[PDB]
């Protein structure tokens, strides 16, 4: 291994060769923001639910913010589920949903984003990052929108037309990227269970699973996106993610303090 | 049952970036024929990112930077290739139009001129699939998830080889090379030695939702682009397994 | 006297939001009857914002958010219908264009094809007038000021009613509800009960320099756009103070 | 009143209720920027005069955002009144003249902003918030156009093709949504007179008057547009507004200062 | 040899911003007269600063700013008379397009549309060269360098005066001008006094790939640009120095 | 000479009359970014050269930002070479080369900046100022692509398709109208020689020389571009430039603190 001969295997073979992967595979890994951590404010879970949600997770992350450097994605919610329904009857494709989804979560970035501006918190809306480094490094936080950039190439589920890379997709897909070091889920549930725990009776709290252990038993797609397991699996960076309760007052600080509130997702 | 189909007239065309990286010997051929296609077809140029992707891999790489960063790097290069291949058409009404433009104002465009040219990266950009550092989703696959996601007339990849052999027919291997005249996504990505066109082509290939085949043909070869934008066989088809009625 | 116009050939059509909540079921015969209007007019489609821009007020009024950041974010719901209605019209060459566009190149577009659809939401933003913690200047009042800034033939409302009446229709005041055949903006701003139109409307309707009437119809009921904009009197016809000569 | 009338009331009822709008007043209110001061700098008053009148203000900015959070608006001038008068001798709409305004009024923000870049001072044309908040947190202040977005969709007057709305009007609304404590108006005029001072013999200073004041004694369209009055009748966060002399050495500063010179206009 | 001509069909008419200055009585023989025209040519129509140029600059030279401050204040200027002068031509399918467009797109546009208004200023913005607290790179220098980049059938300059003259046809050398039929841009470069275009043309026509000649027409004066669009000699011509085969 | 001469001729007289040049140049001479320095990261020179070069040249920046405002371009390499070929045997012209070459100094300013954006540093793509007042004040380095905007309207040269003003002639450019206090160009090679060091076998080193020395013994096109000799002698505030090795440890970091290392070049 070296880098001559990873040169004339990237100049001379095809891209799908199994020994160029190979040599690219042993490169360096450089993460362009270390010290940071992706959190995502659930659209549905959280702020669909107005003041009484959102006004106690904007205190904790001002308060956060002081100690942690935060990238703040939002999600998308009822309206984008309104989107994809009437999408969805006029039998229009995946790729136009997920146009319609980023819409939606662009909404939520900005409400988030006007309560935390006169903290100096800004919204990535214009540009896609320098608006981050220079934040970051200034006043600690920004917020975004947690849709992938897909759009009409947006890769479509095994059947129907409802996009499978959404907003948990899309935070985590960013968290490994820039080699974040944490990745916290924010939704309206204290973990992951045995069951859902809206519709039964009967379910159990996991603190701890992980992704192989999630599919042998049917929670692949449950609190979190299926894809986004699959993406976990398959990430360098951030092999684990946490998911916690936004509604618990509290839970978002205690969480980037390295506190195991909630369920921790590991990759093996 | 399934989408429906937003542009169904379109034919889509990609164009191999290490097509473009030929010069004018290779360039001036295809956009004759280029021409001389305009009035047949309503038509979407798509370009790929060639050598020069290699390069900004191999320096991005060498600074450690994640699959993420390379992507967007190497679909500037296709962009490149599309101005180039629009500028020599602009006599004739195309121009090159920007991903934005091509997700939301094609239909107007089309309805403007007979062709318009664009990069055929998709813009996955910073997010990027994990697994490789080399970034999956390219040319190939950007070009294939636009033609099915508009629900397009069909898709035709333009090479730099006649089409798909049971090895590299340029490599070490070149010997025992058989050109395969048809093939199936899920034969190839059985398989495991390389191929001319993304194995990320392969799966959105699987959850196909209109084209049925995708041809495989030598832009090298003058007519070729031609007699596939009529459906005649004449390159490798690649069955996606979507089935018609 | 008056200011010239700009495009004396264009009709404007505004498409209520909630006629596009209510689905395939509303929005198939629609596009059907605008696919079969695009060759006898020069259409300039502005759709609303509907049930969706309820939502987000709901949202940001409990959060405390100021008028001037409810307006745009209502503004997105009526472009996100926009992009829905360009998509079910793109294999005709029909796309959704932004609003810098439509302020400045809508005389291009409508050149290279017969309709192209917008918001009818202004780009009032952050800069929406105060008084009111709902956004005044909305999707009728939007649709009006271009199509009179434009000097356009007409502009043509397109709502889940017949039109307007004395009580909602639709409300608990539905028994004593009688229908306007024909009304105008001073009479119905000196009225208190609820609309169907933008109150703002009534107020740039009364400042118009070109548009005598708009007419409001239902566009559940097939076939009443396409008499609307041929002058025939199938809705309530909104005199706006403009006198012709 | 409760959240529940009101969320059942935006979505059976009609926006124009009585009885929606109605409660939709009794929201919360949240102001984005509440510690922030609008100041506009003229532009026929001010930045048409050259280094004489912007030079001594370019110092003040400087001096006073130490102390406070400053949004710096422009005006346009007569190159905007050079636009106006080229387009209504040929018909053009007021839509089309207030695109023509923004581009003089996004000119004087130029060269205000080149004047105080090396202060860290960025103008806000390329996005419209987020370089705001990080701007007013880290540098304190910012320079903005100030002519209102509307274009096209502006609202015409009662007659004629000049535009009611203008950069009076703009920096206005922007103070208003944002909630801003403090709206300043530098203009070349001590403040509102009982006529204009320009050409009139014996006019009388005010040093304080209501908007219902200055209709009684036909003052409406004076030194402040004429729908400034309006508007500000109808604000809910800036209920007041003080016109300053911009060519009286630290009038600025005195007035951030909390000192009454020139003319404070209330709306009640 | 040369490069190739990517636009061979274009001709590009500038409008000197002193003649948009002159208001309506200017305007509109201007307007009807591109009107008419239209059916005729492939027009792109970019448009110059005038006087409120001069007024940035003494606003921007008493603040002290440099040359790459002004230049792009000034640019601004030329860009408000084309918005003026498209608007004019709105009812035709004209619309003003942005130096990107321009750059990319233009092909597109002039297949949708006979004709485009765009800005003659370059946009050399922050990056115009030193020398002179005053750009030198301006409205015709631009229109030049853009119409000999494409290859374009001619360029026109329509100017307030009825060509270039020994001395100011207005200033207080007014008794002794002496009017010039035909000349070279490199007698114009040795000469001292005043011109009617940039000195920086003179420089851009020495390094010209096609364009042989540019004529200076008075567009006060009605069909002298339809003449000069027709090769016929109605004003000043300037030879560039290009020879043709 | 005063202002009221300055502006009569600015309105009566044509801007080629020589008079009128002649009271321009009068005029006060304000620089807008006076205390910053603007570096060229070279592209064939440096960044192609992978880790080896850009590791320690980023560790310099990082280190000197704490001192000095730097204004950070990038040049375009052997991409932008394979580009000019392509385009040149296919008879395109220089407008279009320049747009090409464009792309790939952009590309060399995103991988620079993301191996700076830990540090706060952001990359101007997206604006073109603002971004930089804030950063320079907060951060004090800025990542931009040093390709001029010409783009289609690029001055081409006497023959040839290939664009004379590129990176070089563009950092240069950008540190004249900003009125900057120094402009560094960072290559592969010590300085200037009296011959191509790489392709002679006796060179000599020079250490400081005029654009008009270097003219007088055929050095016009050599370390760098030949038309930024001719911009240097036509600056007002940028009256001399200086050219180090980016490749020698610290190189950048003495030419920041003031060390005659490399060739300084003066215009006159
Ligand atoms: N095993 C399980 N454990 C916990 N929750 C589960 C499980 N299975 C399903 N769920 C449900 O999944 C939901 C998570 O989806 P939800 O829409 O709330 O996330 P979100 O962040 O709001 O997404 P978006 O922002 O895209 O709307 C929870 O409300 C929960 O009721
Ligand atoms: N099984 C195979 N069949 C045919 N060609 C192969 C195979 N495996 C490797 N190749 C090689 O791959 C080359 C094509 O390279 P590649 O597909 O990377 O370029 P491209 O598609 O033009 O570029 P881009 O993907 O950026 O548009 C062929 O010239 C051939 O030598
Ligand atoms: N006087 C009235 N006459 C007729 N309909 C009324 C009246 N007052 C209230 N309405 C109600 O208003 C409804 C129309 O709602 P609305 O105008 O808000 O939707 P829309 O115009 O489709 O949405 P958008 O304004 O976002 O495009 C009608 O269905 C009707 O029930
Ligand atoms: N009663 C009055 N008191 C004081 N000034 C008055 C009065 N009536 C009219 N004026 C005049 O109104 C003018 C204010 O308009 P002016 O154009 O100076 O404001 P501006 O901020 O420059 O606007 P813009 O920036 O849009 O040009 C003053 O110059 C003043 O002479
Ligand atoms: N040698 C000359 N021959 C002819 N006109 C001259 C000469 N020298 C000066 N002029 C003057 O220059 C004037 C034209 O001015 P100018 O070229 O600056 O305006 P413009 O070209 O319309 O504006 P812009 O360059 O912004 O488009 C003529 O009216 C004429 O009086
Ligand atoms: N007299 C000379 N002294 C030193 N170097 C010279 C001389 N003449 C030619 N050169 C060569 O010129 C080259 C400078 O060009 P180079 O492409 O390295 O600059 P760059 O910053 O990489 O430009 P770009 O970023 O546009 O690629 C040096 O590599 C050097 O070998
Ligand atoms: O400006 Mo478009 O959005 O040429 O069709
Ligand atoms: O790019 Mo436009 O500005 O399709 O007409
Ligand atoms: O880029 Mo365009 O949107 O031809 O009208
Ligand atoms: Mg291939
Ligand atoms: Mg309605
Ligand atoms: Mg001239």
């Amino acid at each position: 291994n070296s880098t001559a001969e990873l040169e004339e295997l990237l100049m001379q073979r095809s891209l799908t060769d199994p020994q160029l992967q190979a040599a690219a595979a042993a490169a360096a890994d450089f993460r362009i923001l270390p010290d940071a951590t992706v959190i995502k404010i659930g659209g549905q879970s959280v702020i669909d639910r107005g003041r009484a949600a959102v006004y106690p997770l904007v205190d904790e992350i001002v308060a956060a913010r002081k100690n942690h450097k935060l990238l703040i994605g939002t999600g998308a919610g009822t309206r984008a589920r309104h989107l994809y329904s009437i999408a969805a009857g006029l039998g229009l494709p995946a790729g136009v949903l997920a146009q319609l989804g980023s819409s939606v979560a662009d909404q939520n970035a900005a409400m988030l984003g006007q309560l935390l501006a006169k903290h100096g918190i800004p919204v990535v809306g214009g540009a896609g990052l320098s608006a981050v480094p220079l934040s970051l490094a200034e006043v600690n936080a920004v917020v975004f929108s947690g849709m992938p950039p897909y759009k009409l190439w947006m890769r479509p589920a095994a059947e129907g037309v409802i996009p499978p890379y959404r907003t948990d997709a899309g935070c985590f897909l960013l968290a490994e990227q820039f080699g974040c070091k944490q990745m916290i889920f924010v939704k309206d549930e204290d973990g992951l269970y045995t069951a859902n725990p809206k519709t039964s009776k009967d379910a159990t709290f996991i603190p701890r699973i992980s992704v192989d252990e999630m599919k042998a038993k049917g929670l692949h797609d449950s609190i979190l996106e299926f894809p986004v397991l699959d993406l976990l699996q398959s990430a360098q960076h951030v092999r684990e993610v946490q998911v916690v309760n936004g509604l618990v007052p509290g839970n978002l600080t205690r969480a980037l303090a390295g506190e195991h509130v909630g369920t921790i997702i590991t990759a093996s | 049952k399934r989408p429906i189909r937003l542009l169904p007239w379109l034919q889509v065309v990609k164009i191999g970036g290490r097509v473009m990286d030929r010069g004018a010997d290779a360039i001036l051929p295809l956009v004759e024929e280029l021409r001389k296609l305009l009035p047949e077809h309503r038509l979407l140029i798509l370009t790929g990112a060639g050598v020069r992707a290699r390069h900004v891999f191999s320096v991005g790489l060498d600074l450690g930077l994640p699959v993420g960063s390379l992507a967007p790097l190497a679909a500037s290069e296709a962009g490149q290739n599309g101005h180039i291949l629009a500028a020599m058409l602009a006599s004739e009404g195309v121009s090159y139009v920007e991903h934005p433009t091509v997700a939301d104002q094609l239909a107007i465009h089309l309805s403007a001129t007979r062709a318009v040219v664009g990069s055929a990266f998709p813009p996955y950009h910073h997010h990027e699939f994990p697994g490789s550092r080399i970034p999956p989703h390219r040319a190939d696959t950007g070009a294939f998830l636009l033609a099915d996601a508009f629900g397009a007339a069909g898709l035709t990849i333009v090479e730099n080889v006649d089409g798909i052999y049971t090895a590299d027919p340029n490599g070490p291997d070149r010997g025992q090379a058989r050109f395969l005249p048809e093939t199936s996504a899920t034969d190839l990505a059985k398989s495991e030695g390389p191929l001319p066109v993304d194995r990320a082509l392969l799966d959105v290939m699987a959850t196909a939702r209109h084209i049925e085949r995708v041809q495989v043909v030598n832009g090298l070869v003058p007519g070729r682009l031609t007699a596939a934008l009529r459906g005649e066989h004449v390159g490798t088809l690649i069955r996606t397994g979507v089935r018609p009625a």
